[PDB]
RNA sequence: GGCGUGAAACCGUUAAGAGGUAAACGGGUGGGGUCCGCGCAGUCCGCCCGGAGGAUUCAACCCGGCGGCGGGUCCGGCCGU
RNA sequence: CGCCGUCGGGCCCGGGGGGCCACGCGCGCGUCCCGGGACGGCGGAGCGAGCGCACGGGGUCGGCGGCGACGUCGGCUACCCACCCGACCCGUCUUGAAACACGGACCAAGGAGUCUAACACGUGCGCGAGUCGGGGGCUCGCACGAAAGCCGCCGUGGCGCAAUGAAGGUGAAGGCCGGCGCGCUCGCCGGCCGAGGUGGGAUCCCGAGGCCUCUCCAGUCCGCCGAGGGGCACCACCGGCCC
RNA sequence: GAGCGUCGGGCCCAUACCCGGCCGUCGCCGGCGUCGAGAGUGGACGGGAGCGGCGGCCCGCCCGCGGACGCUACGCCGCGACGAGUAGGAGGGCCGCUGCGGUGAGCCUUGAAGCCUAGGGCGCGGGCCCGGGUGGAGCCGCCGCAGGUGCAGAUCUUGGUG
C-alpha cells in the first residue's frame, strides 16, 4: 500500500544504515589489525636491542680487561619428568601448585626466591632451564592453549585473547609473548591464561630420569640446555 | 491448555506404538508419524491431516473447523483434491501458506501428498 | 514394592551387601538394649543422657484427669467467637464490651502474650494468670471467674 | 472462571431448545498424578488376603 | 594417570524436581525460557525455587509477609514467595498488599480479597515483571522445621540445646544420669 | 496301552575335519565347509530443463455455488470481567 | 677533560642509495624547526564500485580412471581345522590361593534379606493453626460391591498449638516523647507505634555519570552505571521474657 | 668378549606421553525467532538551521504467489577436560519371568506356547527380533500395579546318566 511503498523509499536510508553498520566494524578491525602490525615492529627493534646489549656490554668490559657478569635470568620453563605413583606429601602440593599434575607437561615459572625454594623441593621430579626466545616463539604459537572459563581453547585467533586477557592491554598474540618473556608487571594474569603446555615424549630419548644433570642423568637444571630438550618435546 | 493436553497424552496415550525404535503416534490425524508436540493432532486448534481417498483416486484432506470446540461431530471439515499431481502439490501449498492456518509443518502436509499420489497412482 | 528395592538390585552379588569380612551373623552386639551399662555405654550416654536412675516421688493411681486445664494464650483469644462481634466492640458505642468465654471452647487456663486488641473485653475463665490479667486491665477490660 | 454452555440431546442425537451451563467440575484442574496415586491404592483395598 | 587431586566433580544440585506435578512442570518450562533470555538475576532464584523440595518451601505465615512488605520504601512492590501462603489468626489489620505465590490457602483468599488485595500466579507474574522489577522476593524460616532443633553436635555433650528422642516427656524418661548433678555427672 | 509336546547329561550310528608336548580357552588372520545375499564385468533412484511422439483438461480471468480461515468499531444482539 | 659503543633518545641539524600497513594541492587550527613538515581537531578533504580473479584462509573432493558371468562374487557368525603369540581352576576364608587349603563326577528343576508392628531421617502428594475417619452410623438388598459415597449437634480422641518443676504449682513484649521523688547500687506516672540490635546477606529500588551522522532544540528510550537505600532465608553475637 | 669397567652414536617397545577416530561420565552451555521476512553491544520524532547526494531550470515488495531439516522440552544441539577398582553406596535398563486393571478395532487350527537350529542379524551388555524344522491351542506388546521373580557353588534337596 501506500504506507509500505512510503518505508521502500525510506527503505535506501536503511540499507545506509545496514551500509554504516557493517562499515565501523570493518574500520575498526582494520585499523586494530594495522596495531597489531607495529607492535611487533616495536618488539622485532626490541628484541634486538636486549639480545644485543648483553653482547655489547660484554665486549667493553672483555676490552678494558674486566669480567661482565649477567643478571641471573628471571623466566625458568620448567617440564615434568617423572610421574605420579609414589609421590611424598611435601612434593605431592608443590606440583599442583605449579600446574604439572601429570607427566610432561610444563608451564612457565616466574624466577624468584620464593619460587626457586619450591624448586629444590621437586629437585628429581622436573628438568628445568632458562629458555630462549625461540623456544617461548615455538610454544605460544604450536602449542599455545588457552582456558577461559575452564575448557582450554586452542588460540587459533587473536580475538581470543583480546577478550580474555587484553584488560591490561595485550589484546594480540606478540604481546602475549614479550609479556612472557620480558617478564613485566602482568607476567601472572597471562601465566594464568596459558593452560599447561602438554608436550610430546621427547625424539631422542632421555638419560636415566633420576639422577640430576649434574650427575650426567637428566633431572634438575640446566640453564641452557632445556633449549635442546624442548625442541624434542615439541 | 493444548500443552496440558500435551503433558498428560505425551506418554500413556492409546496407539503409541513402542517397538523396536523410536515411538510413533499412529493418530488419526497427524502428517508425519511422530509422537512429537508439533506434529499431533488431537491437541492443537489448528490442525491439518492428508488420508487416502476411499473413492479409490485422490487426496483428501483434513482441517479442523476452529469455530465449534467440544464438538467433534462438526468439528471438522473435509474436503477431496484429485489433480494432475502438480496443481494438486501447488493446491495445499496455498491453502496452508496463504492464510495462517499453520504455517508450520507445509512441507510435511506435502510429502505425505507427494508420497500417498506415488502409492496410488501405479 | 518389591520392584523398588536394594534387593532386587544385589542379587548377582555374593554377600548381598553386608561384607565379606565382618560376615553379618545373627544378632552380635546382643538383641534389643542388650549391655546399656556395660559396653554401650557411649551409645546411652551422648545419644540417650539419663536414661538410668531415679529422680521423684511416686505417685500411685495417675489420673489424666483432675489436672485437666487446656491452656489459652492472647493471640488466639478472638479467634474463639465470630469477629463480627469485634467490629461491634470497635463501633465507637461505649465500654460495652463482648463476654468471651473460654470455657465453652475447652479452654480453662488463659496464659498471656503480648499484644492484645485494644477493644475492651470481658473474659470468663477458670484459671487466669497475672501476666495475662495485666493485659486485661491494659485495655479497659475485665476478668471475671467462672468457678 | 467463564463457563460457557451445553446443549441437552433429544433420543434422536438432536439439539432440543433448553441449554445447561457447564458446571464448575469440568474447569478443575486435570492431574493424572493424583489419579495415579489415588487409583493406586484404592484398586488395591479390593482384595482377599489370598492363600496362607 | 592426571591427578594426585581427587574427584569432586558432579555437583549435587537438583536440576529437574522430583515431583511429577503438570502445573510445576508447566511453570518450570515458562521459567527455564526466561532465566538465559533476560540477563536478570530474580529469574534464576525463582527457577532455583521450583525446582527445590517440599521441605526447603516453609510455607510464609500470613503475618511474617505483611511485617516484611511494610519495612520502609516496600509499600509500592508486589511480593512473591515461591510456596504457600497460609493465614496468621494472630493479627488483625491486613493492607491491601500484593501477593503472588504458589497455592494461596483458602482462609488466606478471602482475607487478601476483603482487604482488597490483589493475588496473581506465576503464568500472570511473568507478564508484568518479567524481569522481576519491582518485585520483593521472600521465603518462610526453613530452618523453622521441628526437627532442626534436633540436630547440635550431640544430644549429651555441653548440653548442646538438643531436644532428644523419647517416647514421651515426663518424670521417669532420661532424667536421671546425666541431665542432674546428684545422679552421677551433670553432663 | 506311564500312549501329549519329549529338552540337557549320556550313548548309538552316518557325514565332515583333525591328531605327539592332557583337553580347552583369549588375540590375530588363514584354509575348508555351510547356507545366505546378489546375479554374476549387465545395475542407481527419483527432480528440473532444452529436444522427439499420442491423448486430456487447466491456470488466468470473470460469472455459478459451497465450505473455511483472517480484522475493527463493540459493530447487530448475548455473555464475559 | 676527552676516550670506547652495527649504543640508545623514531632526537634535532645543514647541505649533498636502499627502504617505509606512507599519499591534497588548492593554503590554515594549534605547537614545533629556521615557509615546509607532523598532527589531537577541521581549514585540506581519503572524488566507493567492490566489479572481478587467486587462494598454504573456519577438519577432502574429483565436473578422474580402470578390470571380471552362467560356477563363479561378496559375507558374517556359540561349524571345523592349521599356525604365531598370549596363556595355572572356579567359589572361599585370607597379610596373602594354580596351591601339597577347603567344597566342587556330570546335567534338569527347586533354592537364600521377606512380612507385621514401632521409631527416625529423606522424598512425592492433600490440607494448613489446624489435621485425621482409622472406630461407628446412613445408602435398597442389585455381578464386579469384602468396593465406593455420605455424616460434622459422630472431631470422643489421637498427634500439634506451651513450657518448666521431684511436687504443691506457677506459665513466655518490648521500643519511642514527657512527669514524680537526693532522678541514687533507684523504682513509679501519662501518651504513641507495637517483636529489639550489630555485622554478614541472594534478590529488588534509587541512581550521579556519559554512551548513539551537521547543528541547535525537546520529551520516550535501550544498555552500562559510581555510589547509596530498605533488606529475605540463614549463621555469628548482644539485649529481653517465662519456669 | 656374548665377562667386568669407563663411555659414544644408533636402534628396539608399555594400555604411559603427543596427535586423530569413537563411546560414556562430569562441568560449562545453547535453540519455544519454524522469523523467507526477522536482523537490536543503542533505537523514534515535527519541529529552528544545514551540507555529502538523489530530480536546478540557483525550487521530494511481489515477470515469478516462492524457500529444505528441526523442538518426545524427560526432545535436540554445541564446546571442553575426563575414565582403574575389592568391601560398599547410589543411578539409569525399550533386560527377563509371573499375576492384575488399562490399551493395542494387536495376534493366531491358513498353526499360539514351548523346544531344537553349520540359517540371517541387532545391542557394549543384560537379552531380543527374523528364517527353517518339530509340535497342535492359546499368546504377546505398550502405560500403570503386584511379586514366594533371575544360579555354578551351600560335604545343596530330590530326580537322572556316566
Ligand atoms: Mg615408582
Ligand atoms: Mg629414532
Ligand atoms: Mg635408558
Ligand atoms: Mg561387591
Ligand atoms: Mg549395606
Ligand atoms: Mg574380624
Ligand atoms: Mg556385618
Ligand atoms: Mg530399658
Ligand atoms: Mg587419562
Ligand atoms: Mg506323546
Ligand atoms: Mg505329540
Ligand atoms: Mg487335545
Ligand atoms: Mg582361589
Ligand atoms: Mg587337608
Ligand atoms: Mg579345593
Ligand atoms: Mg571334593
Ligand atoms: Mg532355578
Ligand atoms: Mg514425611
Ligand atoms: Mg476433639
Ligand atoms: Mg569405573
Ligand atoms: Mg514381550
Ligand atoms: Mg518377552
Ligand atoms: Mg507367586
Ligand atoms: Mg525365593
Ligand atoms: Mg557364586
Ligand atoms: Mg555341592
Ligand atoms: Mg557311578
Amino acid at each position: 500500500p501506500e504506507t509500505l511503498k512510503k518505508k521502500r523509499r525510506n527503505f535506501a536510508e536503511l540499507k545506509i544504515k545496514r551500509l554504516r553498520k557493517k562499515f565501523a566494524q570493518k574500520m575498526l578491525r582494520k585499523a586494530r589489525r594495522k596495531l597489531i602490525y607495529e607492535k611487533a615492529k616495536h618488539y622485532h627493534k626490541e628484541y634486538r636491542q636486549m639480545y644485543r646489549t648483553e653482547i655489547r656490554m660484554a665486549r667493553m668490559a672483555r676490552k678494558a680487561g674486566n669480567f661482565y657478569v649477567p643478571a641471573e635470568p628471571k623466566l625458568a620453563f620448567v617440564i615434568r619428568i617423572r610421574g605420579i605413583n609414589g609421590v611424598s606429601p611435601k612434593v605431592r602440593k608443590v606440583l599442583q601448585l605449579l600446574r604439572l599434575r601429570q607427566i610432561f607437561n610444563g608451564t612457565f615459572v616466574k624466577l624468584n626466591k620464593a619460587s626457586i625454594n619450591m624448586l629444590r623441593i621437586v629437585e628429581p621430579y622436573i628438568a628445568w632451564g632458562y629458555p630462549n626466545l625461540k623456544s617461548v616463539n615455538e610454544l605460544i604459537y604450536k602449542r599455545g592453549y588457552g582456558k577461559i572459563n575452564k575448557k582450554r581453547i586452542a588460540l587459533t585467533d587473536n580475538a581470543l585473547i583480546a577478550r580474555s586477557l587484553g584488560k591490561y592491554g595485550i589484546i594480540c598474540m606478540e604481546d602475549l609473548i614479550h609479556e612472557i618473556y620480558t617478564v613485566g608487571k602482568r607476567f601472572k594474569e597471562a601465566n594464568n591464561f596459558l593452560w599447561p603446555f602438554k608436550l610430546s615424549s621427547p625424539r631422542g630419548g632421555m638419560k636415566k630420569k633420576t639422577t640430576h644433570f649434574v650427575e650426567g642423568g637428566d633431572a634438575g637444571n640446566r640453564e641452557d640446555q632445556i633449549n635442546r630438550l624442548i625442541r624434542r618435546m615439541n | 491448555s493444548a500443552h496440558l493436553q500435551w503433558m498428560v497424552v505425551r506418554n500413556c496415550s492409546s496407539f503409541l506404538i513402542k517397538r523396536n525404535k523410536q515411538t510413533y503416534s499412529t493418530e488419526p490425524n497427524n502428517l508425519k508419524a511422530r509422537n512429537s508436540f508439533r506434529y499431533n493432532g488431537l491437541i492443537h486448534r489448528k490442525t491439518v491431516g492428508v488420508e487416502p481417498a476411499a473413492d479409490g483416486k485422490g487426496v483428501v484432506v483434513v482441517i479442523k473447523r476452529r469455530s465449534g470446540q467440544r464438538k467433534p461431530a462438526t468439528s471438522y471439515v473435509r474436503t477431496t483434491i484429485n489433480k494432475n499431481a502438480r496443481a494438486t502439490l501447488s493446491s495445499i501449498r496455498h491453502m496452508i501458506r496463504k492464510n495462517k492456518y499453520r504455517p508450520d509443518l507445509r512441507m510435511a502436509a506435502i510429502r505425505r501428498a507427494s508420497a500417498i499420489l506415488r502409492s496410488q497412482k501405479p | 514394592p518389591s520392584r523398588l528395592r536394594k534387593t532386587r538390585k544385589l542379587r548377582g552379588h555374593v554377600s548381598h551387601g553386608h561384607g565379606r569380612i565382618g560376615k553379618h551373623r545373627k544378632h552380635p552386639g546382643g538383641r534389643g538394649n542388650a549391655g546399656g551399662l556395660h559396653h554401650h555405654r557411649i551409645n546411652f550416654d551422648k545419644y540417650h543422657p539419663g536414661y538410668f536412675g531415679k529422680v521423684g516421688m511416686k505417685h500411685y493411681h495417675l489420673k489424666r484427669n483432675q489436672s485437666f486445664c487446656p491452656t489459652v494464650n492472647l493471640d488466639k483469644l478472638w479467634t474463639l467467637v465470630s469477629e463480627q462481634t469485634r467490629v461491634n466492640a470497635a463501633k465507637n458505642k461505649t465500654g460495652a464490651a463482648p463476654i468471651i468465654d473460654v470455657v465453652r471452647s475447652g479452654y480453662y487456663k488463659v496464659l498471656g502474650k503480648g499484644k492484645l486488641p485494644k477493644q475492651p473485653v470481658i473474659v470468663k475463665a477458670k484459671f487466669f494468670s497475672r501476666r495475662a490479667e495485666e493485659k486485661i486491665k491494659s485495655v479497659g477490660g475485665a476478668c471475671v471467674l467462672v468457678a | 472462571c467463564a463457563r460457557p454452555l451445553i446443549s441437552v440431546y433429544s433420543e434422536k442425537g438432536e439439539s432440543s431448545g433448553k441449554n445447561v451451563t457447564l458446571p464448575a467440575v469440568f474447569k478443575a484442574p486435570i492431574r493424572p498424578d493424583i489419579v495415579n496415586f489415588v487409583h493406586t491404592n484404592l484398586r488395591k483395598n479390593n482384595r482377599q488376603p489370598y492363600a496362607v | 594417570g592426571v591427578d594426585i587431586r581427587h574427584n569432586k566433580d558432579r555437583k549435587v544440585r537438583r536440576k529437574e524436581p522430583k515431583s511429577q506435578d503438570i502445573y510445576l512442570r508447566l511453570l518450570v518450562k515458562l521459567y527455564r525460557f526466561l532465566a538465559r533470555r533476560t540477563n536478570s538475576t530474580f529469574n534464576q532464584v525463582v527457577l532455583k525455587r521450583l525446582f527445590m523440595s517440599r521441605t526447603n518451601r516453609p510455607p510464609l505465615s500470613l503475618s511474617r509477609m505483611i511485617r516484611k512488605m511494610k519495612l520502609p520504601g516496600r509499600e509500592n512492590k508486589t511480593a512473591v514467595v515461591v510456596g504457600t501462603i497460609t493465614d496468621d489468626v494472630r493479627v488483625q489489620e491486613v493492607p491491601k498488599l500484593k501477593v503472588c505465590a504458589l497455592r494461596v490457602t483458602s482462609r488466606a483468599r478471602s482475607r487478601i480479597l476483603r482487604a482488597g488485595g490483589k493475588i496473581l500466579t506465576f503464568d500472570q507474574l511473568a507478564l508484568d515483571s518479567p524481569k522481576g522489577c519491582g518485585t520483593v522476593l521472600l521465603s518462610g524460616p526453613r530452618k523453622g522445621r521441628e526437627v532442626y532443633r534436633h540436630f547440635g553436635k550431640a544430644p549429651g555433650t555441653p548440653h548442646s540445646h538438643t531436644k532428644p528422642y523419647v517416647r514421651s516427656k515426663g518424670r521417669k524418661f532420661e532424667r536421671a544420669r546425666g541431665r542432674r548433678a546428684s545422679r552421677g555427672y551433670k553432663n
